[PDB]
RNA sequence: UUGACCUCAAAUCAGGUAGGACUACGCGCUGAACAAUAAGCGCAGGAAAAGAAAAUAACCAUGAUUCCCUCAGUAACGGAGUGAAGCGGGAAAAGCUCAAAUUUGAAAUCUGGCAACAUUUCUUUUGUUGUCCGAGUUGUAAUUUCAA
RNA sequence: AUUGGAUAUGCCAUAUAAAGCGCUUUCGAAGAGUCGAGUUGUUUGCAGCUCUAAAUGGGUGGUAUCAUCUAA
RNA sequence: AGAGCAUAGCUGUUGGGACCCGAAAGAUGGUGAGAACCAUCUAGUAGCUGGUUC
């Protein structure tokens, strides 16, 4: 049993593809989600920040969305983690108010009937 | 076998006369039957249409569910209990918690009575929680009756290891 | 940490009767120290235990002689032994 | 202290011919009665107040709102000339 | 509520009330078949939190397994089996004496309209759910094969992955 | 009554959730070379050692062995007499069982052995304590049920660059000792002075 | 502008913050109702033979009997600890009675 | 080889050729029309994305980008208010005028009263005043609804407009 | 005598569905010699399985699953040999549905027949509306899933 | 000739309706022959067998009380 | 007062069928009627035999 790679340089190009099909499909917004900033979890690793899953319920509501509305306009939402500094909470609130200062949302048609 | 005195219990069940009288008041609070609420509905419908402050209704409630949330709320007045419900779990807790929240209660013969009461093919309980102010008297006298002929009768043999 | 006088406190409560007789409490403490420097050494190291275990297991015959009491196992009595028999097999 | 004594109903038990040295049957166990009378030791006495501390909602002092919905969805079918009125029903 | 009753009386499993029913109803399932239709649970609240609904398309079957591979595993097979136009949802244990455990199986039909128009059980129609009692997807089935999360619970191990530029 | 027949001494084996092959088998067979002694179920909680006091008197033991299994690597022995006394501590390494070939002793089960002390275990009012709270629990009380008066067996404790050595030796005629079987380390780790609680005595450092 | 630095260091400046429970860690706490289901269930249905067995042991003293029979029929002694509590409650509010 | 494959070979029929192999093609732009209007058929959706001035990802890229040329305090953070950010190109122009345009075109957000509606709070106000609305709902012959204070503000803020 | 309900039935009653084949890649139940392998048996799809923590960790904490790289030929087991995982870096990212609390001022729910009206990859496919019957109170909808 | 998602624009829209975010002198249900214990095999898992639970409980870790998780 | 890391070639060596070839295992699943026969594991093997190319 010995895994060959020489699929290698086709699927380096199937996964680009399958990013300009989603860019097709969706066309002026962003083809990835933006992503908190965590710290990893040990001794060794703890000074770096890295890029987390989604925004905690308390981010969230500190920058003024609504986890009803966050994962509308692109911001996960992570029920699991929380906030034990207010460093984490700081450094994800921003990262969202800034990624709410560049957001171009277009709106949407609504069903108005003509009675009350 | 020996049967448990929660199992027993449901083998005495209320006498002739008393159970023609429990359902002689309950066969005047019956549930709208589906065609009787189209009717009604429609023609609140006809006024809504055209151009247009009702009371609270008054029947029987049934539902296992909502019979003993009622029990449990104390709204009940009166609690009947099918003999022949297929498994006795259903019901072999009902007789106790009547007991406890001192509702009056009843265990009545056969459950396709109570299921024609309420316009369906069974009910394995029915409670009684309002009447009008005309039925007071009528429901008094029954919860009597349910009292003297099924509480005050027996209540030993309630206690009991039935069968053998 | 260490506490001596805690130690010789629980080492006094907890202390057997000395009036019992070895026997009985089927316990040797002969004075041979039994010093094995070379501690990775299994040889040297047996060697050094069993000589303090020979001179206990003698003194502890002998004191079960003096007792009335039987210390060798006799051939005829047939008694469950702990040693695994498949094992040494 | 727990005198480091031996109750004697331990599981571990005392006692070729094994004489060298020194230091089943049916018994039943009394007459027990296998069907106790029914022991009301939590419903002997009544309790006052309801289960549920629970507040009472609004909808059970006010005219049922699903029976409103199905109202104004009878009356747009009336409007909209789907279902027959009772003056036409009894026309017919 | 009764199914807070329901469910608390079921876990005295061998009380007086328990274990007369059990005695009694281990009888006469020895009467009938060994894979025969239930007309209604006998444990309506296990059957209803196991995704059983009183409804059309819903159908209850026992079964016995004798005692002496899991067996609750084995009653979901011999059932997927004997109505095979119906998917196997879950099953629960009822009773049990000596020789038999008895178990009861929740099938749902994946043709019947009122199962194919439900969006909470619309996913059973689909063919990829074809006999998953087969394949260990039931909850005995994945619990049998140690499916699960945390550290309590090959191929790519055997094989030597040999890259382009290496 | 109170009690039966009281035996001087008794004993009470445990074990904690994540015991392995070795630290099993080294149970089972402590309990074989252990006539008194009352094997028990798993202690369910890993921290709450109060229970242990209680499992004892219930079960009139005045001698308690837990075996306690951190990781399912390490394994340790926590030994102590049930009313009050002092709690010890020991890491077990150097795991060899009935399983291996080695070991060539022959013991009677239940004979009544010999417990020979280092002159070391006096050095020090630690190791006297402990010198002392082996000889009680290790060594088998007369009157002790299934127990045999003859003697097959000696227990040798050899105290060495801190740490107890146990070696099982058989009595040969001829002493020429026979490895029982029975090898491991013992290594002090703290000595408390109540029953698995209170505050720690004496830290091995 | 929106990115992420995915380095090393955003300041060694550390303060605690005060987080409040989750609904989750509140399993295991017991409702008003649920108690009393409970009391009515153990009523209504009778008692195993061996809770029978355990309720006779400790009628007549035998304390160390019943926790022995608790243990071995259950498993732990934390088992057997409960049942006792609640048999022997079950035994007072009978004998208050009958 | 196989007997299927050799089963046709060996017949008379043609083979179902499909011609789909063309690589180096990239996915024509559906969606947004000034995305596609202004879309470059031949550069990759990062050249596109940044040529448009939009953000192809609000991360960090994993790996080295393209170099073509050589160029030459909690309270003012939850507080602190961003006034949005400039445009940078012609086309986020005419996205975000697109945008706003259309918001004020569906910005009719009142809800006028209906027939019902407006009888209900007309009863209501004709009889309890107009400022006090608390008395208006604790009313059980004209509020048959049950409607709370706020709902019967909003019934009278609707009537209004 | 009749009726309600339950149970057992029957029917060339109406409408559906299962089997068998292929199995490179899924997933199961098994199972030798020498490998948790071959073979045997069962069950699928375009992927399958897994999956939104009864998960890690001991940090400034992480955050469903899957896959790749690394960890690492390391720890551990048992000297040989067997041989992981947390972290870390990537690919892709998406979350949710019930059981358990009375709609109780109204079974608000659903299948089927019949009759119209549409609709079609399609006279071949899909529905909608009305009416009647049935299902269902031993519980069908709305509401809730602990992140609440 | 088929169909994707959108856009724009008509006609209808059963809204007496349905949601998100504030607040609380009011409440807050959570899966059992299962977890688990003992004993036999296969390989900690799985299974058989005997027994059989709990509600700030239960699981898993670091303590050798704390942390984390919320199974059937 | 660090000399290593990476790649390539060479040589040696340890594993993989491992320079080629040569004795029957055994097991699994079938066919025919104890024995026989068939197909795969399986490149299970020869401390050796024979051969091994300007």
């Amino acid at each position: 049993y010995v895994k060959t790679w020489f699929n290698q340089p086709g699927r380096k190009l199937r996964r680009r593809q399958a990013r300009q099909t989603k860019a097709a499909k969706i066309a002026p917004r962003p083809v990835e989600a933006i992503r908190p900033a965590v710290k990893p979890p040990t001794i060794r690793y703890n000074m770096k920040v890295r890029a987390g899953r989604g925004f905690t319920l308390e981010e969230l509501k500190a920058a003024g969305v609504s986890r009803r509305v966050a994962s509308t306009i692109g911001i996960p939402v992570d029920h699991r983690r929380r906030n034990r500094s207010e460093e984490s909470l700081q450094r994800n609130v921003e990262r969202i108010k800034v990624y709410l200062a560049h957001l171009i949302v277009f709106p949407r048609k609504a069903g108005q009937p003509k009675k009350g | 076998l020996k049967v448990p005195p929660a199992i027993a219990q449901f083998q005495k069940t209320l006498d002739k006369n008393t159970a023609t009288q429990v359902f002689k008041l309950l066969n005047k609070y019956r549930p709208e039957t589906a065609a009787e609420k189209k009717q009604r509905l429609v023609a609140e419908a006809e006024a809504v249409a055209n151009g247009k402050v009702s009371k609270k209704p008054y029947n029987v409630k049934y539902g296992l569910n909502h019979v003993v949330a009622l029990i449990e709320a104390k709204k009940a007045k009166l609690v009947l209990i099918a003999s022949d419900v297929d498994p006795i779990e259903l019901v072999v807790f009902l007789p106790a918690l009547c007991k406890k929240m001192g509702v009056p209660y009843a265990i009545v013969k056969n459950k396709a009575r109570l299921g024609t009461v309420i316009h369906q093919k069974t009910a394995a309980v029915l409670a009684v929680t309002e009447v009008r102010e005309e039925d007071k008297n009528e429901l008094a006298s029954i919860v009597s009756a349910v009292d003297a002929n099924f509480s005050a009768k027996y209540d030993e043999s309630r206690r009991k290891w039935g069968g053998g | 940490i260490n506490n001596t006088v805690a130690l010789e406190n629980i080492y006094e409560r907890i202390k057997y009767p000395d009036d019992i007789s070895f026997v009985e409490n089927q316990a040797v403490t002969t004075k041979e120290p039994i010093i094995i420097e070379n501690v990775e050494d299994d040889l040297a190291r047996e060697l050094a235990f069993y000589k303090q275990g020979v001179s206990s297991v003698k003194a502890a015959f002998a004191k079960l002689r003096e007792a009335n009491v039987l210390i060798s196992r006799p051939h005829d009595y047939f008694a469950e032994m702990l040693k695994s028999d498949d094992h040494m097999e | 202290e727990i005198d480091a004594g031996y109750s004697s109903d331990s599981s571990t038990e005392d006692v070729n011919l094994y004489i060298n040295y020194d230091i089943q049957s049916e018994i039943p166990d009394e007459n027990f009665d296998p069907y106790p009378d029914y022991d009301d030791f939590f419903t002997n006495t009544v309790r006052e107040t309801p289960l549920s501390s629970a507040p009472e909602p609004k909808r059970r002092f006010a005219p049922s709102k699903h029976e409103q919905k199905r109202i104004l969805q009878l009356a747009y079918a009336i409007r909209k000339g789907r279902i027959l009125t009772s003056e036409q029903r009894a026309e017919r | 509520g009764a199914y807070k009753y329901l469910e608390e009386l079921a876990k005295k499993k061998q009380s007086d009330v328990n274990l007369f029913l059990s005695r009694v109803r281990a009888w006469e399932y020895r009467q009938m078949n060994v894979i025969h239709r239930a007309s209604r649970p006998s444990r309506p609240d296990k059957a209803r939190r196991l995704g059983y609904k009183a409804k059309q398309g819903y159908v209850i079957y026992r079964i016995r397994v004798r005692r002496g591979r899991s067996a609750r595993c084995t009653a979901e097979e011999r059932v997927g089996r004997y109505c095979s136009n119906l998917r196997v949802l879950n099953s629960y244990w009822v009773n049990q004496d000596a020789t038999y455990k008895f178990f009861e199986v929740i099938l749902v039909d994946p043709s019947h309209k009122a199962i194919r128009r439900d969006p909470r059980i619309n996913w059973i129609v689909n063919p990829v759910h074809k006999h998953r009692e087969s394949r260990g997807l039931t909850s005995i089935g994945k619990k049998s094969r140690g499916i699960g999360k945390g550290h309590r619970f090959w191929l790519r191990h055997n094989t030597l992955s040999l890259r382009r530029y290496r | 009554s109170a009690g039966f027949v009281p035996i001087k001494q008794k004993v009470l084996v445990l074990s904690s959730r994540g015991v392995t092959y070795r630290q099993r088998h080294l149970l089972n067979d402590l309990v074989s070379m252990m006539p008194h002694s009352k094997k028990d179920s798993k202690l369910d909680s890993k921290d709450r050692l109060y229970q242990l006091n209680e499992l004892a008197e219930l079960y009139n033991c005045n001698n308690i062995f837990f075996f306690e299994s951190r990781r399912r690597e390490d394994l340790y022995l926590h030994i102590a007499r049930a009313p009050n006394g002092p709690t010890v501590k020991f890491h077990v390494e150097n795991l060899h069982t009935m399983d291996e070939l080695n070991m060539t002793g022959n013991a009677l089960k239940g004979s009544r052995p010999i417990l020979s002390f280092d002159k070391t275990f006096d050095t020090a009012p630690h190791l006297k304590v402990v010198k002392e709270l082996l000889q009680q629990t290790f060594g088998i009380p007369k009157g002790a049920r299934r127990s045999k008066p003859f003697i097959d067996r000696v227990c040798t404790l050899t105290i060495a660059d801190g740490k107890i050595w146990f070696r099982n030796y058989e009595i040969r005629e001829n002493v020429t000792l026979i490895e029982i079987g029975p090898r491991f380390v013992m290594t002090i780790i703290n000595i408390l002075e109540g029953s698995f609680g209170g505050p720690v005595i004496y830290k091995n450092d | 502008a929106p990115g992420l630095v995915v380095g090393l260091n955003k300041g060694k400046t550390l303060t605690k913050r005060q987080l409040p429970e989750r609904p989750s860690r509140r399993k295991g706490h017991l409702s008003k109702r649920t108690a009393f289901v409970r009391s009515i269930v153990r009523e209504v249905a009778g008692f195993a033979p061996y809770e029978r067995r355990v309720m006779e042991l400790i009628r007549n003293s035998q304390d160390k009997r019943a926790r022995k029979l608790a243990k071995k029929r259950l498993g732990t002694l934390k088992r057997a600890k409960g049942k006792i509590e609640e048999l022997t409650s079950v035994i007072q509010s009978s004998r208050l009675a009958h | 080889a196989n007997p299927r494959q050799r089963n046709k070979q060996r017949s008379g029929k043609p083979r179902l050729t499909r011609r789909n192999a063309n690589k180096k093609a990239k996915a024509k732009i559906y969606g947004n029309f000034v995305i596609q209007q202004n879309w470059d058929k031949h550069a990759t959706l990062r050249q596109n994305y940044a040529r448009l001035g939009l953000l192809a990802t609000p991360n960090y890229v994993t790996g080295g980008v393209e170099k073509l040329y050589p160029d030459p305090t909690l309270d003012d953070v939850l507080d602190k208010e961003i006034s949005i950010a400039p445009a940078k190109t012609e086309v986020v122009r005419q996205l975000e005028e697109e945008a706003v345009k259309k918001a004020a075109r569906q910005s009719n957000k009142m809800l006028p009263l209906s027939a019902f509606e407006h009888a209900y709070i007309q009863r209501l106000i004709n009889k309890y005043g107009t400022e006090d609305f608390e008395s208006m709902a604790k009313d059980v012959k004209l509020n048959s609804k049950l409607f709370n204070g706020s709902k019967l503000k909003n019934l009278y803020i609707r009537m209004k407009a």
